[PDB]
RNA sequence: CCUUGUCGGUUAAAUGCCGACCUGCAUGAAUGGCGUAACGAGGUCCCCACUGUCCCCGGCUGGGGCCCGGCGAAACCUCUGC
RNA sequence: GGGAGUAGCAGCAUAGCCGGGUGAGAAUCCCGGCCGCCGUAGGGGCCAGGGUUCCACGGCAAUGUUCGUCAGCCGUGGGUUAGUCGGUCCUAACCCGACCCGUAACUCGGCGUCGGGGAAAGGGAAACGGGUUUAUAUUCCCGUACCGCGGUGGUAGGUGCGGCAACGCAAGCCCGAGGGGUGACGCCUCGGGGUAGGCGGACCGGUCCACAAGGCCGGCUAAGCGUAUAAGCCCGGGGAGUGCCGUAAUGGCGAGAACCGGGUGAAAGCGCGAAUGGCCUCCCGUAAGGGGGGUUCCGCCGAUCCCUGGGGCCCGUGAAAAGCCCCUCGGGAACGAUCCACCGCGACCGUACCGAGAACCGACACUGGUGCCCCUGGGUGAGAAGCCUAAGGCGUGUCGGGGGAAACCCAGCCGAGGGAACUCGGCAAAUUGGCCCCGUAACUUCGGGAGAAGGGGUGCCUGCGGGUGUGUAACCCGCAGGUCGCAGUGACUAGGGGGGCCCGACUGUUUAGUAAAAACACAGGUCCCAGCUAGCCCGAAAGGGUUUGUACUGGGGCCGACGCCUGCCCAGUG
RNA sequence: GGCAGGGUGAAGUCCCUCAACAGAGGGAUGGAGGCCCGCUAGGGGUGCUGGCGUGCAAUUCGCUCCCGUGACCCCGGGCUAG
């Protein structure tokens, strides 16, 4: 093992060869999910990757389709609401 | 001879130097420049353990979305609303300059001349107490018993410093000190003079005492100022 | 609780002393219990770091002492300060 | 020399060069053997073979686990280690307490058991007076449960 | 592999090439007054700089 | 002890390597100047008159 | 210091160890005084068990030493040598 | 020159014998067989360092502790192929330059501003398997893919929908600004889901075994593309306290529980890739080469490897930036993609080999050090222990041959009777020893002492019961009976105990190479200076350390856990 | 970047029974510590005053002994100079 891969930033997997060698895989980690502003909470609707793994998606299966997509459903409804009661006058 | 640990201090080395670097920002006032009578407002965001000020601080998002660093006051919450200027109400955490404070009131986190930015009664869990007021000056009384004149327009804010009590628990073990004076770099583990060799200290010898008065004189040189420093007195009463 | 006059302290055995020992108990056994939160008025508040309180249910946070939410002058001042 | 054949015909072959066969009958065919095709030729014609590998039975230690399956050799002179590490301390506890909730909640989806019973008898498996079914049931039964 | 700057690399290149014994004709040429030169090196006992 | 077997701690990174100007292997790596002519520390040549490097490579008398 | 101080206990037999007595040449209170559970490859005395430590030494194993073939130095050296 | 044809070529891994061959010549080189050693390293992979030691052919003047036909030696020719592996990019501690101040001056010293460097194990676009060479391969060839940039043609969209909602969707282009997330983090402990690897049974081929019974070998499947649940978190309905619901444990609920549905969401597995590819074996002339077959199922254990969730600790809080994704805003044109298909292009350097009881440092082919840095099958067994063994490697920890061939030395085994009479001194050696049950003192800081002390038992065979589990699967806990030996933790493994005194409270540190301690440190006690342009310190100055700091603080002394205590003297020196 | 395996069992959280003016007993869960055993790896260097002492070695070898989740061990990049 090179010095590189004694690292264990890399994750190595033990994979059976066609040939039958049992060679060793080395692969990155994943990020982990994506958080409120506010709250803290996980999100939904937005999946975990690398650049390489979410540049290979379309824009509408990365996020939600309603407003803040940053935000939790209750600090989203919160926010709505403030603004139209602000709206009266 | 040889050199003393502090006057090895002096020459500002790895082995005697502060790790800044890992330390939350410098805490200091919004300049009056900016504050010339406007009374800004802000919102706590989020409070803080500092490693280099013995006490938490708390972040503050002002007008502009400007965020700064204060020294956080016993009791203040996570989504408080904090007052800087002269129109501020009285109340824990405002900021107000010292003529608009009435006597009988604590305070903490003083100016010395205007504009400074904050020098005294920092630390965690001191107060500072205002006892008379005038023209000329205010007068306050320090953690240490002095009674100091400053200008009425120095700043400063109302409260208690957070995290006191720290001493009430012993520190029972020499790793804990071990890692207690390595978050800030204090010399430690510390020698005693009495246990050195003549060449590298005032005190020392084969015979383990000292050969003459502790008490050493407010002119004497740099290398021989150990023991009491021009001490008025001596003993336990 | 097993013990009769020792409580946290057993952890180190027969080290340190009586009296560091004692204070330490102590200490730790005012500090553990849980305290009313100045918001919700429930017993939720435990410590989070060295001067930062947290309540459970609600999610209040507020600074106060090292190893109790308040202090005497932290009292005073907010006694002081409400009249005056 | 030879040394060649033998580790390219090991890396042909896939195996280590102390289990290549050169037959010595041969060798003067086998020095005249310097490229990988002439290797291959003799490797196909049977002047270089690989010997097969050679066992370690496991048909003692077959018969030795049969008998102690049937009740042998697990005497006060064959243990070497202490109780709590040849059966777990937690384990123990895990196994036994998730038998219980399941047997508890089997009986009350079958209709034997109320909330106020089922309750109690929850609470008094945490406590940890039962220690296997068979006790539950006892008790179960000299009570007025069933 | 094994890392290596290039300007080092041609070094080594270079003290490799000049690491051979004096030619034949040289000696026939020379009438058996030239037979060494002062750069023979062996690789375990006298050490480059690197 | 302090001999042979400390000696075995000599693979690390060189302090030295070959200077660009003079052409030897004095270039300190970790402090970025040359301790034979001063490359890194003067556009001048180290030239002290205690030494005898200089006088040697140029066959004078001292 | 005189000193193997005197008395008692431990031995068949005690310049030892433990306990006391004060005549402290020249003890003594943060150059800390007196105690102390737990801990010590620290120093010291005794008991049980155990033994080639010893009475008193004996037999066996392997590697050297000895012989044969091969390679092959050094310290040191006035000349010599009852 | 004498020493001397002498010492050394032993000790820590005691290894060779038989047959055949080559060659002038063989204890020492090659082939086969027998016999041996290592086996959580003497095996495999690979940094730094070394620098051609790599490969083939041909040699034996010197080198190799002996010989040598051998060789890390000598000579002649060869050998390292990248859009995807690494460097280049970001910043960390830190350093440099210009200006500036100081210095008689400088190649000297320094704060701040601007700029620039700084990681081949930190962050960080993109490839896998098979074959090919004397020596290179994720680099060459075959097959099957991916990333960036730039284009060609169409399409979603501009000018569109489904769902109460959580959400599901191909869901417009070009410049700039702002915001959010990610990158992005400590130590200890536990649960769940998986995988590598291993074990058992059946079947198919081959092989070993006097028959039989039986044993051993093989029975394979990469990236990529397409497909889902778990935990956790959410959305609707629902409407609860003598309470219900749940965990290994902590726990949860009108600040909205049970219960009913749903959404989002890992590692994996499944399918294509892909079966005249790899492995095993069977038949005729043997030079190319011919033909045929097999590649199956069930059940257990299971990581220190991968994913996912909880809990505990801090007078201690455990990096930053580039880059990437999303939203909003402002300004532009009327076109036009983050979707489908196709084409083109992708620079520079490294890449051989050792990686250590012979390729590194130590003057050596040195029992040392650097590197144990990463990884390892079966049995017994708590076990990465010791012992035996498979794979793989070696017989190069590079001198051999003889022997009743002594004395004496080094490392070991046994010794009648007595049992420390030895010696400064029980030095050394011996005794005990694993597991289960019984039983356990003084003293004590009530935590300990404590495995105190001391006592009894243990093998093999024939059966009977229990625990979890669906289990005549697996792993554990007890009982009775029969029988053999001097001896049943039978080898390996594996504590001698107790009672007093001095010192030091404890864990820790120390005179590299004659001192490991009663010496140092330690928590803790007390004293001194200082309100900041301070106190203490560096410096020739400029300036600077403590200071991203402010008396619960910084600096300076002495004593030394804990318990009871700490008396008199201010004439002298300060 | 690392530290096999095993033991003891602090706080925290509880359960059962008889009861009852009082109380008296008995069972679990949980996994702290500058704790324990340990030639795991790794680190150190007590005694034999052992071998060697022109050595394998200008400080090594063997047996015995000590620490081994922490004031621990080690690596790459940096700083302090008579
Ligand atoms: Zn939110
Ligand atoms: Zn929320
Ligand atoms: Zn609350
Ligand atoms: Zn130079």
């Amino acid at each position: 093992m090179k010095p590189m891969y004694r690292s264990r930033s890399w994750r190595r997997k033990y994979v059976r060869t066609p040939g039958g060698r049992t060679v060793i895989h080395f692969e990155r980690r994943k990020p982990k999910v994506a958080h409120c502003a506010m709250c803290g909470r996980p999100l939904n609707g937005v999946p975990r990757g690398r650049p390489s793994e979410l540049r290979k998606l379309p824009k509408t299966k990365k996020r939600p389709e309603r407003p803040y997509p940053n935000l939790c459903p209750s600090c989203m409804r919160k926010v709505m609401k403030a603004q139209v009661r602000a709206s009266i006058t | 001879g040889k050199s003393l640990i502090q006057q090895r201090r002096g020459k500002g080395t790895t082995t005697f130097r502060a790790p800044s670097h890992r330390y939350r920002g410098a805490v200091r006032y919004v300049p009056l420049n900016l504050v010339q009578e406007r009374t800004l407002r802000g919102v706590v965001e989020e409070i803080l353990h500092d490693p280099g000020r013995t006490a938490p601080v708390a972040r503050v998002k002002f007008e502009d979305g400007t965020k700064k660093l204060i020294i956080a006051p016993e009791g203040v919450l996570v989504g408080q609303e904090i007052y800087i200027g002269p129109e501020a109400p009285i109340a824990i955490g405002n900021t107000l300059p010292l003529a608009k404070i009435p006597e009988g009131t604590y305070v903490y986190d003083i100016e010395g001349v205007p504009g400074d930015g904050g020098k005294y009664v920092r630390a965690g869990g001191t107060y500072a107490l205002v006892v008379s007021r005038e023209k000329d000056k205010v007068i306050v009384q320090l953690p240490s018993g002095e009674l100091k004149a400053f200008n009425p327009m120095c700043r400063a804010t109302i409260g208690v410093v957070a995290g006191g009590g720290r001493l009430e628990k012993p520190i029972v073990k020499a790793g804990k000190a071990y890692y207690i004076a390595k978050a800030r770099n204090r010399f430690w583990p510390k020698p005693r003079g009495v246990k050195m060799n003549a060449v590298n200290h005032p005190h020392g010898g084969k015979e383990h005492h000292i050969g003459r008065p502790s008490t050493v004189s407010r002119r004497a040189p740099p290398g021989r100022k150990v023991g009491h420093i021009a001490a008025r007195r001596t003993g336990r009463r | 609780g097993r013990t009769t006059k020792v409580g946290s302290a057993g952890r180190f055995g027969p080290r340190y002393g009586l009296k560091i020992r004692r204070r330490v108990a102590a200490v730790e056994a005012r500090m553990k219990q849980k305290h009313v939160c100045p918001v919700c008025g429930r017993k939720a508040v435990r410590r989070i770091s060295t001067g930062i309180w947290q309540c459970q249910k609600c999610g209040a946070t507020f600074a106060g002492g090292a190893y109790l939410p308040t202090t005497p002058a932290g009292k005073v001042a907010k006694r002081v300060t409400a009249s005056k | 020399m030879l040394k060649t054949q033998r580790r390219i015909a090991a890396e042909l072959l896939k195996c280590g060069e102390n289990r290549i066969w050169i037959d010595p009958e041969r060798i003067e065919d086998v020095a005249a053997a310097i490229t990988r095709e002439d290797i291959k030729r003799l490797i196909h014609d049977g002047v270089i073979k690989k010997k097969p590998i050679k066992g370690q039975s496991r048909a003692r230690a077959r018969a030795f686990q049969e008998a102690r399956k049937k009740g042998r050799h697990r005497g006060p002179g064959s243990k070497k280690g202490k109780k709590t590490a040849r059966m777990g301390k937690k384990e123990v506890w895990m196994m036994t307490i998730r038998a219980l909730r399941k047997e508890l909640r089997k009986l009350k989806a079958e209709g034997k058991l109320d909330a106020h019973t089922y309750r109690r008898l929850y609470i008094r498996a945490k406590g940890g007076q039962f220690k296997n079914k068979r006790q539950l049931y006892m008790f179960m039964q000299e009570h007025g449960i069933l | 592999a094994r890392n290596k700057p290039f300007a080092k690399k041609l070094r080594l290149a270079k003290a490799a090439k000049q690491n051979r014994r004096v030619p034949v004709w040289v000696i026939v040429k020379t009438n058996r007054k030239v037979i060494t030169h002062p750069k023979r090196r062996h690789w375990r006992r006298t050490k480059l700089k690197e | 002890g302090a001999g042979t077997a400390p000696k075995g701690k000599r693979n690390r990174t060189p302090t030295h390597i070959r200077c660009r100007r003079c052409g030897r292997r004095a270039f300190n790596v970790k402090k970025g100047y040359c301790a034979a002519c001063g490359f890194g520390r003067s556009r001048r040549m180290r030239k002290y008159s205690w030494s005898h490097k200089w006088r040697k490579k140029r066959n004078l008398s001292y």
